[PDB]
């Protein structure tokens, strides 16, 4: 089965710019642009946070920008803060009605 | 454009065959009835002009349904990627064909109806049609501005008026359009795994045509509406250069994949009428 | 700048676009072939010309 | 403004049966331009899908290749509820359970109707145990 | 008279006495590029008798219950010596096809075989993803593959075979076989001939193109009628394919390339 | 002189009209054409094709290669018939689905002449010879070689060319025909009897098999467009 690689882990510091890519095979990423975002917190549900690439939904910030087709979707982010640190994913939609799942991002502080 | 006539024939006796031939080459005899039978003399006006492919595709049809609405605060806007393999109507028709060129014309209704008229009524309202080339950025809200369209070609409809129309020229980068494509876009190399290389079977250009955008201008009323367009095509001036069997069964996705509906031909018996 | 025509008594036609692509249709051709199987024409003497350039 | 919430057993035994139950409000189940789908979450596999149900004039279901015959999901138009049901379970089944809302994209067509990427709206997560 | 023919090049030699007439697909002959329907602007190269002669492929065994065979070009060719060479140095690529069967009989034997030519001859897959077929086994080489008699999908999700799985009365493609005859296309019966021969020019929107991406011509091959001989314990014939391009030229010349394959 | 005043009956949508329309790309640039085989300009130069035929039909070969072949053998001579057709392109299974019927299918009349060939598959030293009938409408369906040969029929002898055709002449009462099975518009039958058994020696196999086509003539035509109905619209 293919499934969808990110980098295992980041951080940086606050007033920076972040960069973040998805990529898998052909089938799940090359078709179009299914492409979703999701987020969680320690003992919170996950959020969403970017839908269709670059659609940015009510309440969320212009900082939160990334977008790209092909093999790849890039998430880049501007004005770097404490708040932003998060667990990351990524999601695709197929033609075979199936939903997949990347292997996630860790990103903790105490 | 007449047809030939017939010409009258008597009996005949020699061993000059023209019946016989042999299949084997690929060819077909042009025989006609005088050769076998005795005629009289007749004079045809029958013609072939409701044979020409300008005239097989002289209609219009439907390729695509879109849904809209208008709302304060689900969906107020919508995209559409063109292409004609939505639908099998026109399809059909144009897998005859290896290769095609002709122009083509556009043609747009527009319907509406209320949810419920419990809260008021509202005043008339105005659509508004933008077209996206390849490369273009994609409007983000219903109030963005993109929508100033200082280059890209829009049109607006009034509620009630005849339905708007319009005409395009060819303008495919090649010297025609294409139908079938046995081949890949990428081609895998050495020291390559995975994600190098890997394309799909039949793909085509990295972009076709684009899309086309829709919204409505009028503010929110107090209350919800709908509307839907519907579109039709009509091609012209045709021109193809080379011929093929028709499908047989249902299709299945762009490609020619099958999985069902394997068995179109009923029984019956051998000598019977 | 009119054109005239036969309905099968004249017709009349104008054109108002300066394109093409905004024209109407026309019906004017006729010309079909089916002969499709084999050809004899192939060769030519080249070498035996009396002329260079 | 619209909101979930779970219920259901938070323990099983191996072999036994498991139903769970989702109630909406503030909408309808019979909504025609909305879907719900089923979700668990383990730190052993992270997310995954499992199926979905909508009604668009009639009742309609899908359910992922490699469960399809374990997992059986129904309405309740009258509790504006839907239920869960999974038979043959066993230890991995021990993971959280959330059930969601998904919204329409923007490009429509492929089979009439439009696409749904993801979901919003998210419940709380409920645990099932498998023990003994 | 035309059961008699002479057609051999390259230091080769065969014996034929009983080919039907020729063919010629649309009445076309090959040619060269005119310098009014040109797109590159760099001078081409002609290596003229260094490319075009004939070729032999792989042998192959005619049972009763077998069901077809079908090649791809120029992909069979990739492996040919120089042609071969030259077709995977130089960027783009342009070229005419011949082609020509041998198959043999005595006369108690009865049977039927026929030829179709198909430019742009697409295929089926097997399995529920749209579009999944991958590069290795759509250009598998000179073997060529064959037909199935029936449909049947592929459950090793974790590890497909990304294959194809063409029906014979369908023509691999969702149609019916008898109407195909639109086709090119000869018949050999073993009763009255013993070969036969077509002629293919270049056939695609543009004037030229990548060759190791886009096929223009494919082959296929279909028994009729189905073989018999008094012989009731079994019975056996061979089947050899013989290939010749014409008119080749090259433009894009760069450092070689090299696939992946498995 | 027409400011604000009536008109007639206008502002409507006709899917077959032709006007002119204004073009949103002006001062476009056209890539020009080039010459490629197989320019096609009417659909008759499809018609005049041999094509192959589903004879058999029956529920177990129906749907399988096998139903495109006939068996022959070589018993003693009989009367009766091998097999039988009826002349009705559009609406007879075994015609609709050839590539002339499923041209027909988008056409509402026809009219003109047939050509029926057959093609012989045996080893060459098999002999024997058959008859081919066709009897216009009006009486009961011919099932026996006397009464098949008072029509229309052809004598065909097997020999160095496998091959034989019969024609079918234009005789009707009207202009056209219908395409849709009516009684009105009748075209007949067709059948093949033995007219001597089939001889054969010794170290051969005795079963032969027998190919069809069928192809239209060059004074064939259609004279109306409709839809088809292999696949339906919807609401
Ligand atoms: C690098 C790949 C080159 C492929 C050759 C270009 C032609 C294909 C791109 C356009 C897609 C055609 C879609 C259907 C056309 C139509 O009928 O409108």
């Amino acid at each position: 089965q293919s499934a969808l690689t990110q980098p295992a882990s980041v951080s940086g510091s606050p007033g920076q710019s972040i960069t973040i890519s998805c990529t898998g095979s052909s089938s799940d990423i090359s078709d179009y642009n299914y492409v979703a975002w999701y987020q969680q917190h320690p003992g919170k549900a996950p959020k969403l946070i970017i839908s269709d690439v670059s659609i940015r939904p009510s309440g969320v910030s212009a900082r939160f920008s990334g977008s790209k087709s092909g093999n790849t979707a890039s998430l880049t982010i501007s004005g770097l803060q404490v708040e932003d640190e998060a667990d990351y994913y990524c999601s695709s939609y197929t033609s075979d009605i199936n939903i997949l799942f990347g292997g996630g991002t860790k990103l903790t502080v105490l | 454009n007449n047809l030939p006539d017939t010409q009258s024939s008597g009996p005949a006796h020699s061993k000059e065959t023209p019946a016989l031939t042999a299949v084997e080459t690929g060819a077909t005899n042009p025989l006609v009835p005088s050769d076998t039978v005795q005629t009289r003399h007749v004079i045809q006006k029958r013609t072939r002009s409701e044979s020409t492919v300008e005239s097989f595709f002289a209609r219009g049809a439907c390729v695509a349904i879109i849904e809209v609405d208008n709302d304060a605060p689900s969906k107020l806007f919508s995209v559409w990627k063109i292409t004609y393999k939505d639908t099998v109507q026109l399809r059909r028709k144009l897998e005859f064909f290896t290769y095609s060129r002709f122009d083509m014309e556009f043609t747009f209704v527009v319907t509406s109806n209320y949810t419920d008229a419990n809260n008021g009524h509202a005043l008339n309202q105005v659509y508004q049609i933008m077209y996206i080339p390849p490369g273009a950025p994609i409007p983000g809200k219903w109030n963005d501005y993109t929508w100033q369209t200082s280059s890209n070609p829009s049109v607006f409809y009034t509620y009630g008026a005849p339905p708007a129309r319009i005409s395009v020229p060819y303008v495919g980068i090649a010297n025609a359009y294409s139908h079938f494509y046995d081949g890949f876009a990428k081609v895998p190399l050495a020291g390559q795994a995975s994600t190098e290389g890997d394309s799909l079977y039949g793909a085509a250009s990295l972009n076709d045509f684009g899309s086309l955008a829709v919204r409505v201008v009028n503010d929110h009323n107090p209350t919800k509406l709908t509307s839907k367009i519907r579109v039709y095509m009509k091609p012209k001036h045709v021109r193809v250069w080379c011929p093929r069997p028709p499908r047989a069964v249902p299709y299945y996705g762009p490609g020619v994949d099958y999985k069902d509906g394997l068995a179109p031909l009923p029984g019956k018996g051998l000598t019977t009428y | 700048g009119a054109q005239v025509s036969s309905q099968k008594i004249n017709y009349t036609t104008i054109n108002y676009y300066r394109d093409s692509a905004s024209n109407a249709a026309s019906k004017q051709d006729f010309a079909q072939d089916p002969s499709k199987f084999t050809e004899p024409i192939k060769d030519v003497l080249i070498k035996t010309a009396p002329t260079l350039n | 403004q619209v909101q979930l919430q779970q219920s259901g057993p938070g323990l099983v035994k191996p072999s036994e049966t498991l139903s769970l139950t989702c109630a909406i409000s503030g909408d309808s189940v019979s909504s025609k331009s909305a879907a719900w789908n089923w979700i668990r979450q383990s730190p052993s596999r992270g997310l995954e899908w499992l199926g979905r149900t909508y009604y668009r004039s009639k009742w309609s279901h899908n359910y992922a290749v490699s469960v399809r015959s374990r997992v059986t999901i129904n309405p309740d138009t009258s509790k504006n509820q839907f239920s869960l049901h999974l038979n043959s379970v066993t230890p991995e089944d021990t993971a959280v359970y959330y059930c969601t809302r998904a919204s329409p994209s923007a490009y429509t067509h492929g089979w009439y109707g439009s696409y749904y990427y993801g979901m919003d709206v998210w419940g709380q997560g409920t645990t099932v145990t498998v023990s003994s | 008279s035309v059961r008699v023919m002479q057609l051999t090049l390259g230091n080769s030699t065969i014996t034929t006495q009983e080919a039907a007439n020729s063919v010629v697909a649309y009445g076309r002959w090959p040619e060269y590029i005119k310098d009014s329907e040109a797109n590159p602007v760099d001078q081409p190269t002609e290596p003229d008798v260094a490319a075009c002669r004939f070729y032999t492929l792989d042998t192959v065994t005619w049972r009763k219950e077998s069901r077809g065979w079908w090649w791809k070009l120029p992909d069979a060719l990739k492996d040919m010596g120089l042609f071969g060479q030259n077709m995977f140095y130089h960027y783009l690529g342009r070229a005419g096809y011949t082609v020509h069967v041998q198959c043999n009989a005595s006369k108690f034997h009865q049977g039927a075989l026929g030829v179709f030519a198909v430019p742009e001859m697409c295929l089926a897959g097997d399995s529920t993803t749209h579009m999944f077929t991958k590069y290795e086994n759509a250009n598998p080489g000179e073997k060529g593959g064959e037909f199935k008699g029936s449909f049947t999908l592929d459950t090793n999700a974790t590890n497909p075979a990304r294959n194809f799985c063409p029906v014979d009365y369908l023509f691999g493609s969702g149609v019916l076989a008898g109407n195909a005859f639109v086709y090119p296309h000869q018949i050999i019966n073993l009763r009255t001939n013993n070969c036969a021969t077509l002629v293919l020019p270049y056939v695609n929107s543009l004037s030229i193109d990548s060759m190791t991406k886009h096929n223009n011509w494919g082959i296929a091959i279909l028994p009729l009628a189905p073989l018999d001989f008094a012989t009731e314990s079994s019975t056996e014939i061979p089947i050899t394919l013989t290939i010749a391009p014409m008119c080749c030229e090259f433009n894009g010349l760069r450092n070689i390339t090299v696939p992946r394959t498995q | 002189g027409l400011p604000v005043l009536n008109t007639p009956g206008s502002n409507q949508y006709l899917t077959a009209d032709n006007y002119q329309s204004p073009c949103a790309i002006p001062e476009f640039d056209v890539t020009p054409p080039i010459d490629i085989p197989g320019e096609v300009r009417n659909m008759m130069e499809l018609a005049e094709i041999d094509t192959m035929i589903p004879l058999n039909l029956t529920n177990q070969r129906k749907n399988t290669m096998d139903m495109y072949r006939v068996e022959l053998n070589d018993a003693a001579h009989s009367d009766t018939p091998i097999l039988c057709l009826s002349l009705s392109p559009a609406s007879d299974p075994r015609l609709a689905h050839t590539m002339l019927g499923e041209i027909l299918n988008y056409y509402t009349h026809w009219a003109g002449s047939l050509k029926f060939t057959f093609l012989f598959c045996g080893s060459m030293m098999a002999t024997g010879k058959l008859l081919v009938s066709y009897a216009p409408p009006g009486a009961e369906a011919p099932k026996s070689r006397k009464e098949a040969m008072l029509g229309t029929h052809v004598i065909w002898d097997i020999g160095l060319q496998s091959s034989c055709t019969m024609v079918v002449p234009w005789i009707s009462n009207t202009t056209y025909r219908q395409t849709i099975n009516d009684s009105f518009t009748e075209g007949g039958y067709i059948s093949m009897f033995y007219q001597t058994r089939v001889v054969v020696p010794l170290s051969t196999p005795r079963k032969m098999d027998i190919l069809g086509f069928v192809s239209a003539c060059n004074d064939f035509s259609v004279r109306l467009l409709r839809d088809t109905t292999h696949i339906s619209q919807e609401a």
